[PDB]
């Protein structure tokens, strides 16, 4: 895991001191829930590692 | 005319064209020649920056089909549920509502392949190559059709870096379409400052980058010391 | 101009060059001149005092490039949390600290390195050597260095002991900058008994010498009894 786990959406359009912007808001929603996903499918890896062990 | 007022005029309208939103016989013409290019540069990375271009445009171009007939499909169904104004008023948003959302995701997986022909040209490290005129054609088309791209949405404030890098290519900068989107899309930001009560930095920036574009555009296109130049600077200065 | 004041000027500009913080072709100058005094020289204990004089050089040269590369791979990193002007401070304060914590690493072994310069040039027992071109201008670049590296990172109080053995050397005490730092590492140790409330007998003790190296420094570029000089008389008294 690192931030590019997920995509890494951050900002809206308007000001910003970046050059970058958010997308379609609900793939951005959608995101976060694959960035939840695939953390906690890596913890579940450890967990099921760790019942094993 | 003179010489150079004919040969400016011919260059114009072909830079209009090459500008030009896509459509299949442009798409025939760009492919044909990218894989003659190709073949002459024999280069496996050019190759692979190709073929991913190339399915960034077919993206593109598939999403165009699908918006004609997803509209034609609506435009046949009998609406037993529009017997009001604010009804037809509220399905019309409805429909270019869904257009739009499916538009964004074609451009989204354009700029993907885009994205991954640029890694490609990326990974071209030899600067002999990198200065061949079949790297800077494909370069150019890749950036073309991504500003366009983001255009056609109006996401003009993201066509900015890629413009900048497009002009840098080739004699790009002699390009009256590529200096009018940069100040038309430096124009939308200065305007977002002044709506969203930003710095003034920003705001001066902005504009002044528009009218360096908007000069720059007018000079390519009218001459310098045209009426039209001499109009623009003397509202500029 | 006096023929003694136009060779003043000239002396002067060749003392801030001496003093010049290091570069690449003042280190091959340097290392150049320094080399000149081991040929004639001829001493095992002379070349590995040089030897270690060169290493503790090359890490502060090796240090400047980092600071550079550093503060380079930090202004291209994409800051997307830094909207405030806050976050722009924190992340100026974690770049600077790191940097500093950094260089203060690169001068303590600068500093062994010139330790042990000095510690072989302190083996060279025989009376006839010591008083040597050779042994006095390398000692000289050594105390020189380690004055500088000290300075950079405002640890003034460190300066005083090996600015006075420096200016102890082969009309050193002639040379204006060595005054310029005597007189401003003293100045600082003044204003700490002011800030710290301590005594009385060094207030006075660290503000005569300001003075005393104040007036040298003066006398030494300006000449005794300019309107420069007969200026800090009366500041002095």
């Amino acid at each position: 895991t690192m931030t590019a786990r997920s995509l890494n959406l951050k900002g809206q359009s308007g000001e910003l001191l970046s050059l970058s912007t958010a997308d379609k808001s609900n793939d951005a929603i959608g995101t976060l829930d694959a960035a939840l996903t695939r953390i906690s499918k890596q913890r579940a890896n450890l967990g099921a590692y760790f019942n094993r062990l | 005319l003179t010489e150079d007022q004919k040969k400016k005029k011919k260059e114009i309208m072909e830079q209009e064209s090459l500008w030009k939103n896509p459509d299949f016989k442009g798409y025939n013409k760009t492919f044909q020649e990218l894989h003659q290019l190709s073949k002459t540069f024999a280069n496996n990375q050019f190759r692979l920056a190709l073929s991913n271009y190339q399915s960034g445009v077919n993206t593109i171009m598939k999403n165009r089909d699908w918006v004609e007939q997803y509209r034609k499909e609506e435009a046949e169904k009998k609406r037993l549920d529009e017997k009001w104004y604010w009804q037809k008023v509220d399905r019309k948003a409805r429909e270019e509502r869904v257009v739009y959302r499916e538009k964004m995701k074609a451009k989204q997986d354009a700029l993907n392949y885009f994205s991954k022909a640029i890694n490609h040209l990326d990974e071209i490290k030899n600067p002999d190559l990198r200065e061949r005129p079949e790297f800077k054609r494909l370069l150019s088309d890749v950036y073309r059709s991504w500003i366009m791209a983001e255009y056609d949405l109006q996401n003009l404030p993201q066509t900015i870096p890629i413009l900048e890098l497009y002009i840098e290519i080739d004699d790009n900068e002699k390009e009256y379409p590529a200096h009018k989107y940069l100040a038309s899309a430096y124009s939308f930001e200065e305007n977002m400052i002044k709506k969203t009560k930003g710095p003034d930095d920003m705001l001066f920036k902005y504009r002044y980058k528009k009218n360096v574009h908007l000069l720059r555009a007018t000079e390519l296109k009218y001459g310098k010391d045209s009426p039209e130049y001499k109009h623009i600077v003397n509202v500029i200065n």
